[PDB]
RNA sequence: CAGAUACCGUCGUAGUUCCGACCAUAAACGAUGCCGACCGGCGAUGCGGCGGCGUUAUUCCCAUGACCCGCCGGGCAGCUUCCGGGAAACCAAAGUCUUUGGGUUCCGGGGGGAGUAUGGUUGCAAAGCUGAAACUUAAAGGAAUUUGGCGAAGGGCACCACC
RNA sequence: AGGUCUCGUAGACCGUGCACCAUGAGCACGAAUCCU
């Protein structure tokens, strides 16, 4: 806190609102892009249809090939 | 981090000083930053001075000198062995080197 | 310290202060010692007060005589101008003398052969002997200084305003300090002139030693 | 890469994008 | 396994005329011999280690490791200490750390929460100690609360004997040595905080060096 | 490169601390002395001790050295620092006194002393050296 | 240190500085209890009365302890009041 | 520009106390400072204090004793009641055994104990312990 | 030079200069916002004022310009410090801070994507201002110690180096 | 009238740049306590 006045509250609420907009988790919690880019759309589980099987590899430090599907 | 209390210059309450030209290269340098020197040189060294003194029209004729003032930037002064680097503790010394001879 | 009507200067102490050149100080001044200087005269030399020097002489003598073991007062000089004065002071008072090359482990290194822990410490100057004061800070040791108007006061307890450049004033003040301590101890009377000579404390360069040997017997 | 020449290449691509956008309205 | 003191203080304690070292903290004398505290604090004094961390230094050939061990010492009804020592082998490192801890122990005082009944339980005031980046605050707590802390200042606070503290910390406390040093600095400064319980001028007793310098000069040269 | 080490120099300093009377400038004489007063495992290092104590004899005959303390050359120091002459050089018959010093003595404890004289002060108060 | 009964809960009372009135801690090694001597009033030799003065390490490191000792001696009656 | 007077007054007192001075020179002489040092003087922390009167805001000279830790000012002039004073006492004081909260009220200027006993509230002024 | 539309050298168009009309960007950096109070000094410096021995515009006087010794206020800054702050470099402010609250304005929440696309706006033009998201990553960074390696500098040594 | 003035002689700060000098595949590393 910087401004110290007995009747200074509007400036504090405006600064708190702007600085709360300048966050990452609150941006992910108060925007339509975060709730619309979610593949489940705010769902813990979802059903699906298996199309084919894809074998992807691991990263450089540890070498393996993993088993995946397209749903 | 910051290396010196100043910035290798003497500009404190100015903000701008006029630039000059170097003597070795043609690098443009501010006047207050350049390592300037003023050497008092002679026309002849200690070899030809006797040859001029014996073979002169006038006896005990005083020879003129050569007053030239050189202006060097950082690279031209270091590469021509004018100024040398020091320790961190030994950098804080504005005195000139001693003149024993 | 000067509150009694016996322990002052009678007629001759001011004469010896004026003879030894104790009245003139350095060109520079200390803000700790502005109350120990009378005023400033021409040519940039401070004239120093003599009552204040007398009161610190009383206080230093009291602090020396206050303990009952003479081997727990240590007196230290690093400059050559007071090496013999320390030796004669320790010979007349029983003190512990250190003259030249104060090794930096006497008061704090317990495994050395020269491990000393005294009760009082007197030093000739705070300027050149900035080393024993810091080491005497780590153990509870007081500090008595014969300090000049230019020397800084750090880690000191009694600061006697003195003239520590000439050998004459320093040798006279060690002689008078030894005299006053031996008067408070009671071995030396307070009114009889017990003077062997104050020239037993005076230091001089060896060129004058050879000159005086050839001039005298 | 220093920031100056990458700012320069983004400037040229911005100029080319504006020219193609004006010619492809 | 005899004792041969080299200082005045150790010999004068060996002569059985120092009843407690509380007067040695009263005169603020340096405790230079480690076996004086071992002679005073015996069966009531036990220790436990804190952490042994790796420290490596590069050379032309290989890495020169050196083990640094943090240990604390202190009885559960009073004094507490902390010591750091680094050496090659682990056992001599722990022994030197225990020794350097026994060189520097300090007494602590304990206060009340509201009512003054029985023996004290908590720190008298909000005493703060800071070293490095770690900032440690010790706030008094009501009786029967227990120590609430990170685990190693919690064990330091019960080894100091204080039953109740309300604590807080900030900064990088993951460096356990600096965190323990900050806790030790917080519990060390519980004496250097003036309260109205002690405002009268203390009577000045004679120095033990002054009291027995005749005994010292009659024992040694 | 003939540079001696700490063993020969330290041993030489010890034997010249302990045995000073039975020495001399002859190399063979103090070589036999170094054979007698000290046991030696070798002979080359014995010759090094004998040569260096000969060098120390030449240094002692010239002047004092701050490494050793021989008792024959000792206590002439205390003789030079123990004599008392007839004049202490502070009981002079006249003392030069400044006018500011005169005013400071006026307020000190007295009004006039009969062993002092007043000097004229300087005419210009320029005392500091030119530096810049 | 007292309570409803009367015992002192603090195990000892540390000394305070005679100049700045601060608590002398256990690890303030620059703290000094300087002991000076009191002189007799007729003969002017040592008698046996002791005047203990105290100082803290902070004012000793700042270097203004001698004025404090002088002012304490002037208040006690050691240094003469004309000065 | 000089806006509040109690704040830099107690700031000068705190600076001169922790440096180790014997006397302090407060340049203004407003009545709030006078009432505050009479409260602090009656509590027995600081000694005698003078005041210098002239035709402007005169000076204040305080004889300081070694019984003071910190003189603080809570700014701005916050509102406090009797039902919420214990929260201020909990988070503003190092202990519950000593230390006082000076506050202005309709009964005058006093510490928190006299204001609690006389059953009144007001605005905050500062704290000292 | 293997390659040189590059370092180098000779010419050289716009430009560099002035008037008049425009854009409003810099490592525009003391990388440190403004006002006010308090807490160690020392030696010099620029302005104005105050006091005081002596010298000079040739010998007496007055005040002046030029010196010497000191003070006061403002300003550019310098040196040391266990006051104190910081992670440290360092700072007399970057101090007065868990003992946190003097008043007020702007600004930042891991690293990229990115000052990017779009929307708006000004401009002859170049562009200026405002200013995202999807996605990807567990690091990206600051201070400093210790060997390392320098087409860096200083003292030297070596016929497995040279002369 | 005397006819070599006295005392020791760093008495070398002569220069400014210097040809062309690029590149290195990854697998190959572990952190501890005291007597019977
Ligand atoms: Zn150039």
């Amino acid at each position: 806190g910087k401004c110290r006045g007995l009747r200074t509250a509007r400036k504090l609420r405006s600064h708190r609102r702007d600085q709360k907009w300048h966050d990452k988790q609150y941006k992910k919690a108060h925007l339509g892009t975060a709730l619309k880019a979610n593949p489940f759309g705010g769902a813990s589980h979802a059903k699906g249809i298996v199309l084919e099987k894809v074998g992807v590899e691991a990263k450089q430090p540890n070498s393996a090939i993993r088993k995946c599907v397209r749903v | 981090t910051k290396k010196r209390r100043n910035n290798g210059r003497a500009k404190k309450g100015r903000g701008h000083v006029q630039p000059i030209r170097c003597t070795n290269c043609a690098r443009c340098v501010p006047k207050d930053k350049a390592i300037k020197k003023f050497v008092i040189r002679n026309i002849v060294e200690a070899a030809a001075v006797r040859d001029i003194s014996e073979a002169s029209v006038f006896d005990a004729y005083v020879l003129p000198k050569l007053y030239v003032k050189l202006h060097y930037c950082v690279s031209c002064a270091i590469h021509s062995k004018v100024v040398r680097n020091r320790s961190r503790e030994a950098r804080k010394d504005r005195t000139p080197p001693p003149r024993f001879r | 310290s000067g509150a009694l009507d016996v322990l002052q200067m009678k007629e001759e102490d001011v004469l010896k202060f004026l003879a030894a050149g104790t009245h003139l100080g350095g060109t520079n001044l200390d803000f700790q010692m502005e109350q120990y200087i009378y005023k400033r005269k021409s040519d940039g030399i401070y004239i120093i007060n003599l009552k204040r020097t007398w009161e610190k002489l009383l206080l230093a003598a009291r602090a020396i005589v206050a303990i009952e073991n003479p081997a727990d007062v240590s007196v230290i000089s690093s400059r050559n101008t007071g090496q013999r004065a320390v030796l004669k002071f320790a010979a007349a008072t029983g003190a512990t003398p250190i003259a030249g090359r104060f090794t930096p482990g006497t008061f704090t290194n317990q495994i050395q052969t020269a491990f000393r822990e005294p009760r009082l410490l007197v030093v000739t100057d705070p300027r050149a002997d900035h080393q024993p004061l810091t080491e005497a800070s780590y153990v509870n040791l007081p500090t008595i200084a014969l300090c000049n108007t230019d020397s800084p006061l750090r880690y000191v307890d009694i600061a006697i305003p003195c003239n520590n450049k000439g050998a004459h004033s320093v040798g006279l003040m060690w002689w008078m300090l030894a005299r006053e301590v031996l008067r408070m101890r009671g071995t030396i009377s307070r009114e009889h002139p017990w003077e062997v000579m104050p020239d037993l404390y005076f230091y001089r360069d060896p060129e004058e030693i050879e000159k005086e040997e050839q001039a005298a017997a | 890469m220093r920031a100056k020449w990458r700012k320069k290449r983004m400037r040229r691509l911005k100029r080319k994008r504006r020219k193609m956008r004006q010619r492809s309205k | 396994k005899e004792w041969l003191p080299v200082t005045k203080l150790g010999r004068l304690v060996k002569d059985m005329k120092i009843k407690s070292l509380e007067e040695i903290y009263l005169f603020s004398l340096p405790i230079k011999e480690s076996e004086i505290i071992d002679f005073f604090l015996g069966a009531s004094l036990k220790d436990e280690v804190l952490k042994i961390m790796p420290v490596q230094k590069q050379t032309r050939a290989g890495q020169r490791t050196r083990f640094k061990a943090f240990v604390a010492i202190g009885d559960y009804n009073g004094h507490v200490g902390l010591g750091v020592k680094c050496s090659k082998e682990v056992a001599t490192a722990i022994r030197g750390a225990i020794i350097l801890a026994k060189l520097s122990i300090v007494p602590v005082r304990r206060g009340y929460w509201g009512n003054k009944i029985g023996k004290p339980h908590t720190v008298p005031c909000k005493v703060t100690g800071r070293c490095g980046s770690v900032l440690v605050r010790l706030i008094p707590a009501p009786r029967g609360t227990g120590i609430v802390s990170a685990p190693v200042p919690k064990k330091l606070l019960m080894m100091a004997g204080i039953d109740d503290c309300y604590t807080s910390a900030r900064g990088c406390t993951a460096t356990l040595g600096n965190f323990a040093k900050a806790t030790f600095d917080a519990i060390s400064k519980t004496y250097s905080y003036l309260t109205p319980d002690l405002w009268k001028e203390t009577v000045f007793t004679k120095s033990p060096y002054q009291e027995f310098t005749d005994h010292l000069v009659k024992t040694h040269t | 490169g003939r540079v001696r080490t700490k063993t020969v120099k330290k041993a030489a300093r010890v034997i010249i601390e302990k045995y000073y009377t039975r020495l001399g400038n002859d190399f063979h004489t103090n070589k036999r002395v170094c054979e007698e007063i000290a046991i030696i495992p070798s002979k080359k290092l014995r010759n090094k001790i004998a040569g260096y104590v000969t060098h120390l004899m030449k240094r002692i005959q010239r002047g004092p050295v701050r490494g050793i303390s021989i008792k024959l050359q000792e206590e002439e120091r205390e003789r030079r620092d123990n004599y008392v002459p007839e004049v202490s050089a502070l009981d002079q018959e006249i003392i030069e006194v400044d006018p500011d010093t005169k005013e400071m003595l006026k307020l000190l404890d007295f009004g006039s002393l009969s062993n002092l004289q007043v000097t004229q002060p300087t005419v210009g108060m320029n005392f500091k050296t030119p530096r810049g | 240190m007292q309570n409803d009964a009367g015992e002192f809960v603090d195990l000892y009372v540390p000394r305070k500085c005679s100049a700045s009135n601060r608590i002398i801690g256990a690890k303030d090694h620059a703290s000094i209890q300087m002991n000076v001597a009191e002189v007799d009033k007729v003969t002017g030799r040592f008698n046996g009365q002791f005047k203990t003065y105290a100082i803290c390490g902070a004012i000793r490191r700042m270097g203004e302890s001698d004025d404090s000792i002088l002012r304490l001696a002037k208040a006690d009656g050691i240094v003469s009041k004309n000065f | 520009v000089r806006m509040n007077v109690l704040a830099d007054a107690l700031k000068s007192i705190n600076n001169a106390e922790k440096r180790g001075k014997r006397q302090v020179l407060i340049r203004p002489c407003s009545k709030v400072i006078v009432r505050f040092l009479t409260v602090m003087m009656k509590h027995g922390y600081i000694g005698e204090f003078e005041i210098i009167d002239d035709h402007r805001a005169g000076k204040i000279v305080v004889n300081l004793t070694g019984r003071l830790n910190k003189c603080g000012v809570i700014s701005p002039r916050f509102d406090v009641q009797l039902k919420d004073l214990e929260k201020w006492q909990n988070n503003l004081l190092p202990s519950r055994q000593f230390g006082f909260i000076v506050l202005t009220t309709s009964a005058g200027i006093m510490d928190h104990e006299e204001a609690r006993r006389k059953h009144t509230g007001g605005k905050i002024l500062g704290f000292f312990f």
